[PDB]
């Protein structure tokens, strides 16, 4: 796809010269955007390990100044 | 599809609370001069009372159909509070240093003070306008300068201003009785609310259409979505029972062995947590939402056949639908029951007005099986109102669980019975079938108490009625589905939150304040529309608005029809108190306000009779006329819609006096030599040639020394005579005191929309989990 | 660049209000 | 005067029985009225009724009287229902010293003598059985009980 | 049930334009049953209603 060959060319023209700071930074503000993500529609998980389908919505309840945190990375 | 219903029904934002900056208006005043009697003109000029946005279109069904906008910018405009001292300014001229309440107030009053042809009784009048206030009673009067027809909607939006004095009772007041009356519940809160608090209630006004009475497409989408929005707060079964070890008691007490993990046909196949969960949400979630459930089985499977028997009794028959019930009777019958008695394996009928059990209820002859078979025929809901809402409450026999033990009484029943017609190998396995069921007896009166707990517990968060109808669409149970949840259970309380009830309740509350609100919306146009003779107006549109706002259907496929079946019942709903008291202040303010603007003109009177013309003041002369008497009229709006120019071209051709109705334009001429040469009477004769009337004008002879030729009237003795006078009235005068009012409200108040957010709420222990009969549930170990 | 980067932080505390904060904020 | 409210969570019985203590030595009119009653009734139909076999409660929230007043009269126990008089009458007492006003105690506060009453009332409600309760349960109340 | 209203207005509109195309008639309209017939599809009814 496009969205595939903008990354390649973006990664293999940096990853030439760059080789200590680039998966170790652009795998981090993930932990942050998970938190961002309205569920509508669950699986679960039993004590006794067994899936279980649940409409829940839970929104996310992210608050402010991680995101000035994910704006810096 | 489905997880967009309810990210749509959990957007439903409430009803966005409204606060004007300024105040509604329709006219302002204007410096015309003013031409002293003989025509000839003052040094001083004057104020007059015009329209703002003059925007009237020519015809009357339009200038009704601008009416009707008007009314529509009102209700837009239409606030629900509002504090003045949020929009007053300061006055430059008050002696005080006071304040009034708008900006164009605050400029008139400034700018009357400059002008040199003003009273100086006007100047100490606004030397003397301040604001004032009674804090005690916290309250403020306000000055205000404002046309009458301004005035009147003004105070309405002050005086019947929707918020109600808020407090900490209130707060607990606006949850339902059975809360705060459970005791599985505590609540709380941090903050003291104060009074000089406000907060605004919801419109709960129950079905004023009755969408329950043959609106079956509507009604599927609706009932469709309060199932899928319950099925977001029904509990997920969080602890069970296990899985493996259950199967192998399963696998040891019934010897299909080994490695009948594999091979599922009998007693098995559904055993699974995916179809418990499933079960135990759709029964309440169907039963809240009161949408019929099909049942998709197998007959080969005979556990699923003895959970149906718990089924049919814990849940009323009424509550599925037909076929898929009276197959599972029939077979439950022809396998387990009258074979039980040597009695024959049926002879049904398919259609047969009668299910299975009633028909078998007199057959059979056994004390215990036919109780039971009369409970399960005679199982049905009990309606009953509360808290004004209908309710379709269970039995009082069901909640406090014994019906299982008239269900245990018949299966040991049929177990101390012999098969004489089958064999052994049948008879034993089916007694083990239902000894699988004794053994888990506890468990099912638990299951039977919980379901009816957090049946109520849920059916407390609900505004709008619940009635018990049959629809279209259903939602498919596998019996595998019920017999999991009868055989992974125990001991495992769930109770729901008080957060998922708040919520529940907050967006049940919410779609129904929309309804009813956007019900109401529809019914103000509609009466508004019949009432002003709207007869090109498709009532479509308005409609379709209605139904795009309630965000729940598809109106791609929604037709015609029962839009306009929906229009016929919405014809016949009392309009509330806000849109129609404004409605009945426009209906005798609409010709006030359509005598002003001068760009149309209500007539024109053709008489050919050279009749004086009027001495006006804001004009000198002019060809004007004021109360229509005399001569006889026509309305125009009669005569474009069915065309007949043959009574008006004879009347015209004859020189017969006559008058004209309607929204006519009009041109002003200020030269005499039009008035002597007559050409007012020049512009009919189109009406003769070419039949239509729309590019009709009128004149207006305004004579004074702004003329060019006004010397003669000075100089010859002659007072303006003429023919074919105008239908029209004058602009009103302004006069400052008398256009001075002083507006009251409320000082300082605070608008809370959220009620519940205030309140901590915590459950008890769920082992320690009681119900109406101060008895715990999920005790059986 | 930080024209519109500045919006982009702007826009993210607007966007998904919560009803309790708004109250509590109101009250305070 | 700053009036302070009760956050708490019901599972954890142990906070209960030391807002119990709190209750019968501060006041209760220092308590916002929302809280202290939520606490109370967690006391009630957690720890005192399901110990005598009383049902839970059916509370009004918008009710002038208040849980322990309530349970001055259902309880047919002396210690425990004096404790709760005491309780009920916890409030502060105007007096002008001075010049100035002050909110003082009971002066069976000002000494500690009333818990001695209150540890009596504890140790007999640690002796009675919980008839309708489970056992692991049961034992962890009354030893938790126990320890104060 | 629903087409009720609907239903009346489609009736009085037939009626309206064949009224109205008769008036415009010199031949005596006379019934007679004809050899060949047009064949009338029931869904090009339902369509209409």
């Amino acid at each position: 796809s496009h969205e595939d060959y903008l990354i390649a060319r973006e990664l293999i023209v940096l990853s030439y010269s760059n080789r200590s700071t680039l998966a170790k930074l652009v795998s981090s503000p993930m932990s942050i955007l998970v938190a961002l993500v309205d569920i509508n529609g669950t699986f679960i998980t039993n004590e006794e390990l067994e899936l279980e389908f649940s409409n829940k919505y839970v929104r996310a309840i992210v608050p402010d100044q991680t995101f000035d945190e994910l704006k810096q990375m | 599809p489905k997880e967009s219903i309810l990210k749509k029904l959990e957007d439903i934002k409430p009803e966005q609370v409204k606060k004007q900056t300024k105040l509604f208006r329709i006219f302002e005043p204007r410096q015309l001069p003013v031409y002293r009697a003989n025509g000839e003109k003052e040094l001083r000029n004057r104020w007059y009372w015009k329209l703002k946005r003059d925007t009237l279109p020519d015809g009357d069904y339009d200038v009704r159909e601008y009416f009707l906008n008007l009314y529509d910018q009102v209700l837009t405009e239409m606030p629900d509070y509002l504090l003045l001292k949020d929009m007053a300014v300061e006055n430059k001229n008050s002696r005080d240093a006071g304040k009034v309440v708008d900006s164009e107030t605050a400029a008139i009053c400034d700018a009357i003070f400059q002008d040199e042809e003003t009273e100086g009784v006007v100047r100490r009048f606004i030397a003397e306008m301040r604001q004032r206030v009674q804090a005690d009673r916290n309250v403020v009067n306000y000055p205000s300068i404002l046309h009458p027809i301004d005035h009147a909607f003004n105070e309405y939006f002050l005086q019947h201003q929707l918020v109600e004095p808020l407090n900490n009772d209130i707060i607990f007041n606006y949850i339902p009785e059975r809360i705060r009356n459970d005791v599985n519940y505590i609540l709380n809160m941090d903050r003291n609310l104060p009074s000089t608090a406000r907060y605004i209630r919801p419109n709960l006004l129950q079905d004023r259409l009755n969408l329950h009475d043959n609106f079956e497409s509507l009604w599927d989408t609706i009932t469709t979505s309060n199932y899928i929005l319950a099925r977001s707060v029904v509990p997920d079964l969080k602890e069970l029972v296990s899985t493996e070890a259950q199967i192998q008691k399963m696998s040891q007490d019934l010897q299909l062995e080994a490695l009948t993990i594999q091979s599922e046909t009998q007693f098995l196949t559904g055993i699974n947590s995916q179809a418990a969960n499933d079960c135990f949400k759709t029964l309440i979630a169907a039963m809240l939402s009161q949408r019929t459930m099909s049942l998709d089985f197998v007959t080969t499977n005979y556990m699923s056949l003895i959970s149906g028997m718990w089924l049919l009794t814990v849940v009323p028959n009424d509550m599925f639908i037909r076929e898929s019930l009276v197959a599972c009777q029939l077979a439950i019958i022809n396998t387990i029951i009258y074979p039980a008695f040597g009695m024959q394996r049926m002879h049904y009928r398919n259609g047969d007005p009668q299910t299975p059990f009633q028909i078998a209820e007199q057959q059979i002859q056994n004390f215990q099986v036919a109780n039971w078979l009369h409970f399960v025929n005679n199982n049905q809901f009990r309606q009953v109102v509360i808290d004004g809402v209908l309710n379709q409450v269970l039995n009082d026999n069901i909640r406090n669980g014994h019906v299982v033990n008239q269900l245990m009484e018949a299966l040991m029943q049929l177990s101390r019975q012999q098969f004489p017609t089958m064999p052994v190998d049948y008879k034993r396995s089916i007694q083990r079938g239902i000894l699988l069921l004794s053994n888990r007896l506890g468990q099912l009166v638990d299951l039977t108490r919980l379901l009816a707990y957090n049946y109520e517990t849920l059916m407390a968060c609900i505004t709008m009625n619940m009635q018990h109808v049959q629809t279209l669409t259903t939602e498919k149970l596998q019996l595998t589905s019920v017999t999991s949840l009868c055989m992974l259970i125990g001991n495992a309380t769930v109770i729901p939150s008080p957060q998922t009830l708040f919520h529940y309740y907050n967006v049940n509350v919410n779609f129904h304040s929309n309804y009813n609100e956007r019900i109401n919306d529809a019914v103000a146009i509609i009466t508004a529309a019949n009432r002003l003779n709207l007869y090109q107006k498709k009532m479509k549109s308005i409609v379709e608005d209605f139904l795009k706002r309630l965000q729940i259907f598809d109106i791609s496929r929604v037709p015609d029809d029962q839009m306009y079946r929906l229009r016929d019942r919405l014809r016949l709903l009392p309009v509330e108190i806000r849109r129609l008291d404004i409605f009945n202040l426009i209906l005798m303010n609409m010709e006030q306000i359509e005598r002003a603007s001068d760009k149309i003109a209500q007539g024109v009177i053709i008489a050919y009779r050279d009749m004086q013309l009027e001495r006006d003041e804001m004009y000198g002369y002019v060809n004007i006329a004021r109360n229509l008497d005399g001569f006889q009229q026509i309305n125009l709006e009669e005569l474009m819609r069915t065309g007949d120019y043959a009574q008006i071209t004879n009347m015209l051709l004859n020189n017969q006096p006559v008058a004209l109705v309607g929204a006519l334009p009009f041109i002003t001429d200020s030269s005499v030599i039009s008035l002597v040469a007559k050409l007012d009477a020049t512009v009919f004769a189109q009406i003769v040639k070419l039949r239509k009337v729309d590019t009709l004008k009128p004149i207006l002879y305004k004579i004074n020394s702004d003329s060019n030729d006004f010397y003669l009237v000075a100089n010859y003795d002659w007072v303006p005579t003429s023919t074919t006078k105008v239908y029209k009235q004058i602009p009103q005068q302004f006069d400052f005191r008398a256009s001075m009012h002083m507006l009251t409200s409320n000082l300082t108040f605070t608008v809370y929309s959220d009620l519940l957010a205030f309140v901590s709420a915590d459950t008890v222990e769920p082992i320690n989990a009681v119900a109406f009969d101060n008895m715990r549930i999920m005790n059986e170990l | 660049n930080k024209e519109e980067s500045k919006q982009l932080l702007e826009v993210l505390k607007t966007k998904e209000e919560h009803q309790k904060e708004v109250q509590y904020e109101i009250l305070q």
